[PDB]
DNA sequence: CCCTGGAGAATCCCGGTGCCGAGGCCGCTCAATTGGTCGTAGACAGCTCTAGCACCGCTTAAACGCACGTACGCGCTGTCCCCCGCGTTTTAACCGCCAAGGGGATTACTCCCTAGTCTCCAGGCACGTGTCAGATATATACATCCTGTG
DNA sequence: CACAGGATGTATATATCTGACACGTGCCTGGAGACTAGGGAGTAATCCCCTTGGCGGTTAAAACGCGGGGGACAGCGCGTACGTGCGTTTAAGCGGTGCTAGAGCTGTCTACGACCAATTGAGCGGCCTCGGCACCGGGATTCTCCAGG
């Protein structure tokens, strides 16, 4: 697969920014925020896949994701 | 013969399981030995915290004309109270949204 | 049937009925409360274990839990939690 | 005809999305992105639905907090538009 | 085998104590022993040292670095005495900042054209690194009770030096016990007195002290200066004082030194926070009643006003001194304040105005341990001690600040004591120390 | 009746000292209002750390605060301090 | 007539000098008195070791240096050279304090 | 008889106390049972990390023309290296100083 | 005599002499190295214990230590450390 | 040029629906109950050595106040490009349903690993020792900045 | 506008002093060799849950383009607050009484409470079932915003 990062489209980023509380958005914000999302996801997925490899499983689980998020200090209440 | 059993929660007038807390403490590799009063104290602390959060969330849910407490109500109660915000500063509550906050500069003149 | 699993759901429901007599909760909020109780348990227990390690004591006691709640809970929450725990310990020592 | 001024629709959108509590990124594109990222670390990985949902929740919260800090930086710079420089300053102050 | 002043001295005939001390020092040197000359004020220790140095210079040639360790306040006096009595003897002084000290040492010390060097304690501790290469022949120390104790940087460096001869100048060789006397004796003779020290005491102490000490007491040397007159006054404290005392005894106020809380607490309670009345802070009749000793002092004050003059007040606390100053101000009475916080220029102005022939100066509030060996008060009549320190020798210095050869009439001392307090034990220790020192040295 | 307090200890963190800290941080020009704010920030940080350290000292039944107590407090705060234990 | 440096050369020289040195910058006696006053409120009759005050001074120095760095970054972002309490407050807010 | 005693550290070719590490793991309340390869692995990892840090610190000292390492050299080694900086991104090194860092706008022009 | 305390000073000295033939180290730097080794040991052991508890087991093993190393260390250091620890365990189990 | 009107949105009130919470029943496993026991903490005496508090010198570095002038922060103008709001068309998400298989989850076996003991001894820690690396001082030599002048 | 001179700050050597780091030895306690027993985990095998892949239809959403206002950004001017020097002034820093009792650490001894073990039965968790709450849709009240006079 490729190019799927472009699937995080401009209207979605605008909705997220509006929830954040911004009013005017520059044109170059979208590539920067896509990069930020990519690095965040890479960290989380790296840790989750390592947890799953230790578990000797081929399925990544909500518990693995929560453990990774806790290890990074972003505890997620509501998934186990 | 043997007397009727009484739970340690009943002896302490608690609503949280003292026996379960003691079992988790002993099985959790926290220390070699665990005292009698540590589970009671910890259960009381947990009960107080749960009661505080539930009371604030219930007030929030009642103010919005509901009867079910939902994650939005929980997040409202946590983020509108400073001490609970400090306690849960680095916690994401699933499907909780954000508090209404529009900066005064952005408002129309 | 699935293998049994633990939960604080019944005790959360009891406290909820004590506080708000006729207000219910949903499954998502119950899961959030379960996770919150687990997290507070983990943090307090870890602090107590570190205290016991530092003081070179092999037992976890009410003194350790009191010091842990003072360290972790901020301010008036800590004060009220300490008072509630002392009351519970007094009642347990007296009644038993 | 009729044409709202440039910015009142934005404020209505801000109010509405701050009141709402649902997800904003399309689930199938997010899932495809997650699979593509996991392709590098491991081959033939399967995912539970709750895992993808939790990843989505965490990503949304992280981006929302980052955007709030970016708007604070933009206000500090005597501006209303947010810029990549503001995002980078927020990231640098956070320490990432 | 010197009963008379030699011919090389200028402006001096000596009163035979100088020649006796010089003969004793010469005999000790010939035997190869360094001792302590323990004369206490009025018998010319500086004059004895000057005579010894002039003797060494003029007679069999023994030139070398001559060290004169004196308090910084005495440098000018020692220089004046050196230049006035023996002009042939050549002396220099090392003082100033780093630049001045470096310039002076590079111009004079390294060439070594000098004969005598006069330095202070702090200059010595600073310039030890330069005062090590030279060979030391005779080391003269005034007020030897500065190095009276083992350990400290000054004691270590003074024990570091390689000196052919040593000489100590002090008035009170024994202060608290035998330990400081043994320390000085070890400094004199490190091998002889290596031991750490009525058969095991008293008699052996006298036997040890006889060959290595020689002191002549002013009382038996001057045959003048009529004696003292001490009055002991017992003081009951106010009820608020007693309840504060009880609170301090049993126990949000700082509590670190119970001994020195009860101390000032028996002296004046307003030193504590909150003891004084509210925002008015008006001085009227609550300064007196709230302190029992203050009551007695306030009663004696009109008596001192109506009879005699030149009263001296000694206290050990700056807070008590300032409170007494404020009280004397409220009573619209003249006072003069001298303490360690008062710089030298104002010190001199105050003492000059005080010794002025016809002055209205009534109160001279003098802190006991401020200043060194100076301030020649002779017209003073009444000496009052609000408190007494641990050292009876320090108390003796305080009482002899007014008790001087210029004084012609007997002077009176009034002591105020607080009952049911540790002040009784302090007075007992001071009195036993004074008795021991008198029965050991005075006779 | 003659008393005169000296100063508050927050003023002991002098303007030249705050300037030296700013130089080490890498700033060139400083406003005049920075000093009071920096004093307040220092007070807040010190209060948090000292509260944690006093808690540890009290628990150990000790009346003396220790470097290990300070290190434990900083580790709790998330400010690990190497070089003292 | 007398020689003078332009407004900013001495500042940059000081920046280099204090970024090269390793010693502390605040005064031991005032810092110790401040620590004692702060701890007196939490509990009276407290004794402090010598190493505790030094450790507190080290931690405070590191924290203040990091804070000033972030403050300067914010002030440069605002296209200034002067730092201000606004920059301090923004740095604290973004760091989460 | 018996066999001549040789340490497990020298047995695995290390310079770190495998026996002491094993004792610390067993006494630290981490798990109720500890294996045999775990202390060896942990000692090897600690040895590698110590070698890396000491290598960089010695290089910094030799660049600064000295023959003894000080906390300033340790700080210079920890910073200027991305991976060690990320690992020690929350560690304060006592009397370690700060990296030279002057922004371009503050330079004269 | 006085009491006795434990430190990694001698082993740090051995590694220092190995990696730099003539370069000493002072007291403060040695204390910092002791603290660093203690902190890394604490982090790795805690991560291994949490892994064992998550997977519902009771033995800390080389698999747990390797996973903890991968989760803790950032990348290149992680792979180098894993390789050399695997080498050490291989040497230990080869002929011993 | 505030006041007014049109429109657009937001809001409130009923009415019908779907489902998720709430209650009730069954089995069982984990907590309660006694009883015996062994370390672990409490309690107490002795040492001792460091931390207090109120003065008293003495020295030197760092603060403190000050005047001047100069960059710098701050406000105002004006251009202009970029972002916003709206209508349209294309795209793909979203929602149901279906089929197949991989893989998670459980259970039973069995063995090999680790905990626990006991000797035996050597690696490590404390205590005492001595040479050198580093800080400092002082005097050159070098580099940098600032001002005046052709 | 640029160059050249001068003042100041800084880098660089050599010589001294010193106190700490590197080293040796002796003693000790905890690490190592040799043994045992028990139980946790590795392996094999089986069930069924959940993931993946697929299709078809619908409609909300995204992409695209267009027209226009407002906000970013460069520039200009002002007048003020901060940096750079200087002469006083505290106050830190160090070193001394002068006493101290006090708190932390080691050794010894003893009691009590936490653990372990066996037994037993309520307390929970999982399975059902049913009704009130939330939701969706429709229809009819304000409230805001934007031209236009
Ligand atoms: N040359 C002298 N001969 C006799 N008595 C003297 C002499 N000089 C001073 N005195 C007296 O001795 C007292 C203090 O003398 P002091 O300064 O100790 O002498 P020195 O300086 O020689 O030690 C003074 O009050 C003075 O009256």
């Amino acid at each position: 697969l490729r190019d799927n990062i472009q699937g995080i489209t401009k209207p979605a980023i605008r909705r997220l920014a509006r929830r954040g509380g911004v009013k005017r958005i520059s044109g170059l914000i979208y590539e920067e925020t896509r990069g930020v999302l990519k690095v965040f996801l890479e960290n989380v997925i790296r840790d989750a896949v390592t947890y799953t490899e230790h578990a000797k499983r081929k399925t990544v689980t909500a518990m693995d994701v929560v453990y990774a998020l806790k290890r990074q200090g972003r505890t997620l209440y509501g998934f186990g | 013969t043997r007397a009727k059993a009484k739970t340690r929660s009943s002896r302490a007038g608690l609503q949280f399981p003292v026996g379960r807390v003691h079992r988790l403490l002993r099985k959790g590799n926290y220390a070699e030995r665990v005292g009698a009063g540590a589970p009671v104290y910890l259960a009381a602390v947990l009960e107080y915290l749960t009661a505080e959060i539930l009371e604030l969330a219930g007030n929030a849910a009642r103010d919005n004309k509901k009867t079910r407490i939902i994650p939005r109500h929980l997040q409202l109660a946590v983020r509108n109270d400073e001490e609970l915000n400090k306690l849960l500063g680095r916690v994401t509550i699933a499907q909780g949204g954000v508090l209404p906050n529009i900066q005064s500069v952005l408002l129309p003149k | 049937r699935k293998t049994r699993k633990e939960s604080y759901a019944i005790y959360v429901y009891k406290v909820l009925k004590q506080v708000h007599p006729d207000t219910g909760i949903s499954s998502k909020a119950m899961s959030i409360m379960n996770s919150f109780v687990n997290d507070v348990f983990e943090r307090i227990a870890g602090e107590a274990s570190r205290l016991a390690h530092y003081n070179k004591r092999s037992t976890i006691t009410s003194r350790e839990i009191q010091t842990a709640v003072r360290l972790l809970l901020p301010g008036e929450l800590a004060k009220h939690a300490v008072s509630e725990g002392t009351k519970a310990v007094t009642k347990y020592t007296s009644a038993k | 005809p009729h044409r709202y001024r440039p910015g009142t629709v934005a404020l209505r959108e801000i109010r509405r999305y701050q009141k709402s509590t649902e997800l904003l990124i399309r689930k199938l594109p997010f899932q495809r992105l997650v699979r593509e990222i996991a392709q590098d670390f491991k081959t033939d990985l399967r995912f539970q639905s709750s895992a993808v949902m939790a990843l989505q929740e965490a990503s949304e919260a992280y981006l929302v907090g980052l955007f709030e800090d970016t708007n604070l930086c933009a206000i500090h710079a005597k501006r209303v538009t947010i810029m990549p420089k503001d995002i980078q300053l927020a990231r640098r102050i956070r320490g990432e | 085998t010197f009963e008379d002043s030699p011919s090389y001295v200028k402006w001096g005939k000596l009163r035979d104590y100088q020649v006796r001390g010089l003969n004793w020092l010469i005999s000790l040197y010939e035997n190869g022993i360094n001792g302590i000359l323990a004369d206490e004020m009025g018998l010319g220790k500086t004059l004895q040292t000057i005579s010894l140095l002039g003797y060494m210079k003029h007679y069999r040639n023994i030139p070398g670095p001559h060290m004169v360790l004196v308090p910084k306040s005495t440098l000018h006096n020692w220089m004046s005495e050196f230049k006035r009595w023996v002009p042939t003897l050549r002396s220099v002084c090392l003082i100033g900042d780093k630049e001045q000290r470096a310039a002076f040492v590079r111009d004079v010390l390294l060439p070594g054209e000098w004969d005598v060097c006069v330095t202070s304690y702090e200059m010595l501790i600073k310039e030890k690194s330069v005062f090590k290469k030279f060979n030391w022949r005779y080391l003269v120390i005034d007020e030897a009770h500065r190095i009276k104790n083992e350990k400290s940087k000054l004691s270590e460096i003074v024990r570091e030096f390689k000196t052919t001869n040593r000489l100590l100048l002090t008035g009170t060789p024994l202060q608290n016990n035998l330990h400081e006397l043994w320390s000085l004796l070890n400094f004199l003779l490190p091998d002889v007195f290596n031991s750490a020290d009525d058969q095991k005491l008293v008699e052996r102490l006298h036997m040890v002290l006889r060959p290595f000490l020689l002191r002549r007491i002013k009382a038996d040397v001057e045959k003048s200066l009529p004696p003292k007159k001490e009055v002991k006054i017992y003081v009951g404290l106010s009820k608020m004082q007693r309840e504060w005392y009880t609170r301090i005894l049993m126990k949000k106020m700082r509590l670190l030194n119970i001994l020195m809380q009860l101390r000032k607490c028996c002296n004046h309670p307003y030193l504590f926070d909150g003891a004084e009345p509210g925002p008015p802070y008006t001085t009227d009749m609550h300064l007196v009643t709230n302190s029992g000793k203050m009551v007695v002092l306030d009663k004696l004050l009109p008596k001192l006003k109506e009879q005699g003059s030149r009263v001296l007040i000694f206290s050990q606390m700056t807070r008590v001194l300032d409170i007494l100053e404020d009280y004397c101000m409220w009573r619209n009475y003249e006072y003069c304040r001298l303490d360690g916080q008062t710089p030298h220029d104002e010190r001199q102005d105050s003492i000059n105005a005080y010794n002025e022939p016809n002055s209205t100066k009534f109160v001279f509030m003098l802190s006991t341990r401020a200043g060194g060996l100076g301030i020649n008060l002779a017209t003073a009549d009444v000496v009052i001690l609000y408190d007494s320190d641990w050292n009876p020798q320090v108390d003796l210095q305080a009482m002899d600040r007014a008790h001087r050869i210029g004084q012609t009439k007997t002077v009176r001392v009034f002591r105020f004591i607080t009952d049911n307090t540790v002040e009784e034990r302090i007075v007992e220790r001071a009195e036993m120390k004074l008795r021991l020192d008198s029965i050991v040295i005075q006779q």
